[PDB]
């Protein structure tokens, strides 16, 4: 486990995927963990239900993180239930890959506007429920081509470049109140996002990643936890890569 | 088909003995991608216009471009 | 002076401070500047007739960056003229600074979609244009607050910080053309108490920037593609 | 707690401050930590009575971290006492602060052969000791200065940002052997004008560096090699 | 061509490689360049006599740039004769490539005393002389592997490294006099350090730089120009990178 | 020899009969470097002594390590 001195956490996009593993690892650490879902809620649900077997608090709440009406009730339900809010995950994302001379101005706001805003409403309604309890931990699931760039993801790496510079801002804007806020920036990560993707591309990956693996959600998920657990308390503004490797 | 395989043939170094229509652009003829795109693009120069990605998602080989341009003239 | 193997460069958001001084030091430098403006025609034909004056080439062009048509027209009305297109600097910026807490959502996408979305219909018509050249230079003209953040700019920080991650993304993208993409920092450009921060004990001049900028799409950085060149005294290393 | 696979860990320079607060940390969470003392005996083995009578396991031993054979044989010492090694944490270090031009190659020398010789002597016999049960991780106690610089440190900014990038690349050769490379990178720990830089508006206190180093050599960062944390309460982003 | 305030250059280990085309580039702009040499100057007097016979001035000079008494003396008498230095150049650079478990702690020290503490002892030099002058700029050839690390290379990325963090204090140290120091992040360049290595391992690069091609040392050469030049006047304690995308 | 032939065969996943005398350890036995380093190393652990970088530099097949070794014994 880790300690944590908060009690709740909402985890935008947490039904499946790195998402998902995040709920499970801070649930299992005794947190109460609000797994969020757009769409179809039998796969939330069959999380939520998997949880409360094992002995954890779990939940589930309906919202588009990028609708900004509909993410500020949802936050506001989840303090009228548990008096207060302690840690947001901004975990939610889509990805859409193409040449940019094939891209079009769609295809750049689609992942903008799902990726960047909604986590920016995130970490806006993160500051408003926090500051009055001079407490708060935020961590913004980024990604290693946010860092470096990448070919045909123009429109990824630009919203995931914008969450590692917006956070910093935010944990500036944060800090007084004790709020924290940092980025996580994966590697290449064993899940739903990239599972389909050709097998040369792939293993021209693993033999890029020294630690010679495809990383675990469970690892991106851990170092979460260890962001917003109380280990990290002096710890603001940074960036945590976990890439095995693939990009220091 | 002529003139198309003149075209794909200077679009990416390569003769037009290459072209046969059932040679693929990339595990035939050896293009990266851009150069289909581009390729794609550059068929469009025609005026065959802006066929769509739903039908030229299917491109893979020299002969779907003899189609999706003699359908769209 | 320094040499550029392209003729021509369009500069968005020309027409006075960072910009002008871009398109005053690129045209001295023997390139035919096309100065853009998005509303005062007045104060950007003033910069033209002062090249045009010094017997430079110079051009305006009235296009706004954020409008996917104008800037795609825009440049296929310069290469219908000059022949092509080889330089592009993603000079166009907005700033509204608002605590997080009293931030709009409205507040947010006027800088996000006037910093980042305008740099990139920019960038990707400068792949559509330089690749039957294969040569060209592109420069997105970012800040200190990509790389850094900074109190009360969240919607700013992000659009800079966009710009420098999809800068790199382009990057990629057209050296399979020798289409280079880069970025340039600038700290703080020319209350006064800020100055206490530099190391270099002075506001940096806009000339400072329009300088880095023109060795970024000159020949000498040939071999540079992907980087981001602080120009900010110091203030951050 | 956290899970460590690993039994054991050897701290550098662990008799006091920082050091002395990972070992306190390390232990209280079920590891024999390896307290190392150049000098004074006396403080070193107090804190191995304060370990032990808390019930954690504890043992001191004396060698300088910038003695190639001290430091070889050290650890051959612990191996052969504990059976193996699984953890090391390179945290000696030294300043000797002075402007350039009042500096003298001793000077540099000093503070070089002293924080980054020491971090090489121990990452290596770390690849050494560590490859056979293909299982390890390292953690290297650098500085904000090796990322910043800071007037005044060209010798500490030196061996620091040195141990940053070495660090780095003994987690390109260990990762054949699932061993681990990873620095921390502290700001300010615990005049008091400087906290005004600080945006967090203190200084760190030592438990919140050990803490980030148990997390980096815990289980939970089993995929993180390679990196570089800061643990500045944001005065560095 | 580029515009310099200053007159002269300082250049150690000048005589071939990059340091031999950052001489010509920095004396066809017109500076007068002090081509060092460590031991056979064959090819620095050679790379002199082609200059001078160009219409460049040009000289030569013998010190070991790890050895600061000599590195001291060297530059007093370029002041002696020119009437002070506006122009130092740390390029001076060994490269001994091991796996660490072979390493041997001389291997370390021989990088480090050649490619760190030579440079402390321009940077340190640099000061005293330019200190009175109110102007100066210094540019440190550091390189890719400072910044990424690399296996192998655990001394030499420790001392490109340290030149990275040196070169940032010196510039805090000497900006107030208007002294600049900046370093040049070269990626894989067709020079002399290099050019022994296996096509396996040399084609396995190429393939990974973008620009998909290896450097010029011309290329890194005018980007130290430039840095030095009056054009970059606003820029210090920044890390120029010239890799052709392979890092970003 | 046969001593050897074991030792190398552990060291890294392959049977003995893959020890041919001039096998090499890369081009044959397929191995990286640290294999070759940690191999060596793990040969010395023979107390053939500290085996010269200077001799071991021209190793690069099984049969040199039969030498070097009945050298340095
Ligand atoms: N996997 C990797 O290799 C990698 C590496 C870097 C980091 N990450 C980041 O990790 C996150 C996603 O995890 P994943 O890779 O495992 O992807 P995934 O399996 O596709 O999970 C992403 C989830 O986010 C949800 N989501 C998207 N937009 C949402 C919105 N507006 N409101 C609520 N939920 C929303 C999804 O939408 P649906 O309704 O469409 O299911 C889905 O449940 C993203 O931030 C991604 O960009 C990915
Ligand atoms: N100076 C600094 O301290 C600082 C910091 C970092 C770098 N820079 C960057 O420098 C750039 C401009 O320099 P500046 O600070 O001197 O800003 P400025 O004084 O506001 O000049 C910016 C220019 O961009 C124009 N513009 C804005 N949106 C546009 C659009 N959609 N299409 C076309 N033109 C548009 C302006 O607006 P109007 O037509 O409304 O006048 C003006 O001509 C920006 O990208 C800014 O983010 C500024
Ligand atoms: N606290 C800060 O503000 C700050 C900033 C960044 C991080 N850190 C880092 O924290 C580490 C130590 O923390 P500290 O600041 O609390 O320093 P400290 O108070 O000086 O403790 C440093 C320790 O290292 C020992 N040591 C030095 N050289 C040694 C050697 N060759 N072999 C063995 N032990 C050696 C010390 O010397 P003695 O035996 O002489 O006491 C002492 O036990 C350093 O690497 C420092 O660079 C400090
Ligand atoms: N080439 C690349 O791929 C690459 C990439 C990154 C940057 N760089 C950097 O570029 C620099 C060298 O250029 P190069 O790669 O073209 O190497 P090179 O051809 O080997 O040239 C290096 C030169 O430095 C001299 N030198 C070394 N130590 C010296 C000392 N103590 N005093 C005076 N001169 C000394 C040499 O010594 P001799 O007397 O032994 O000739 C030689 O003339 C170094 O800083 C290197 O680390 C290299
Ligand atoms: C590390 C990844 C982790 C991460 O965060 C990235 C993702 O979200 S999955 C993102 C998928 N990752 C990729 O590398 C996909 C990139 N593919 C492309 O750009 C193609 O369009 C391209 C092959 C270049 C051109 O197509 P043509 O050959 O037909
Ligand atoms: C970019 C380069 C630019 C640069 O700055 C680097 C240099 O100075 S040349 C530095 C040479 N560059 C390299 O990649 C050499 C690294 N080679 C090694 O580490 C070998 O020891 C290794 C193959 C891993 C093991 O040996 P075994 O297989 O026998």
């Amino acid at each position: 486990s880790m300690q944590f001195t908060g009690k709740n956490v909402l985890i935008t996009g947490a039904s499946k995927g790195i998402g998902a593993e995040i709920a499970r690892t801070l649930a299992s650490m005794g947190l109460k963990v609000w797994i969020n879902y757009r769409s179809n809620a039998e796969v939330a649900d069959a999380l939520k239900n998997e949880l409360e077997e094992k002995g954890y608090k779990a939940a589930v709440i309906k919202f588009d993180a990028a609708s900004e009406s509909d993410f500020v009730e949802a936050i506001q339900a989840i303090v009228q239930s548990d008096g207060g809010l302690s840690y947001l995950v901004n975990n939610a994302g889509v990805v859409r890959d193409k040449l940019a001379i094939k891209m079009k101005t769609e295809d750049f706001h689609h992942v903008i506007d799902n990726n960047l805003t909604s986590a920016f409403i995130g970490c806006r309604e993160a500051l408003k429920v926090m500051s009055k309890s001079r407490f708060g931990s935020v961590v913004n699931i980024a990604s290693i081509i946010g860092e470096r760039g990448n070919m045909g993801q123009t429109n990824y790496s630009a919203s995931k470049g914008g969450m590692i510079a917006m956070s910093k801002s935010f944990a500036y804007e944060g800090a007084l109140r004790n709020i924290r806020f940092n980025s996580v920036t994966p590697g290449f990560i064993e899940t739903d996002m990239n599972a389909n993707l050709k097998d040369e591309l792939k293993a021209d990956y693993v033999k890029n990643i020294p630690l010679n693996r495809l990383g675990a959600a469970k690892e991106v998920a851990e170092a979460v936890a260890f962001l917003l657990s109380d280990h990290s308390s002096y710890i603001t503004g940074e960036t945590l890569k976990v890439n095995g490797g693939l990009y220091m | 088909f002529e003139d198309i395989q003149a075209v794909i043939a200077e679009q990416l170094n390569v003769d037009a003995a290459q072209v046969t229509p059932e040679a693929e652009f990339v595990k035939d003829l050896g293009a990266d991608s851009l150069d289909v795109v581009e390729l794609i693009m550059a068929l469009e120069e025609k005026f065959g216009i802006e066929i769509p990605d739903e039908q030229a998602e299917k491109i893979v080989n020299v002969g779907d471009v003899v189609k999706y341009i003699e359908d769209n003239k």
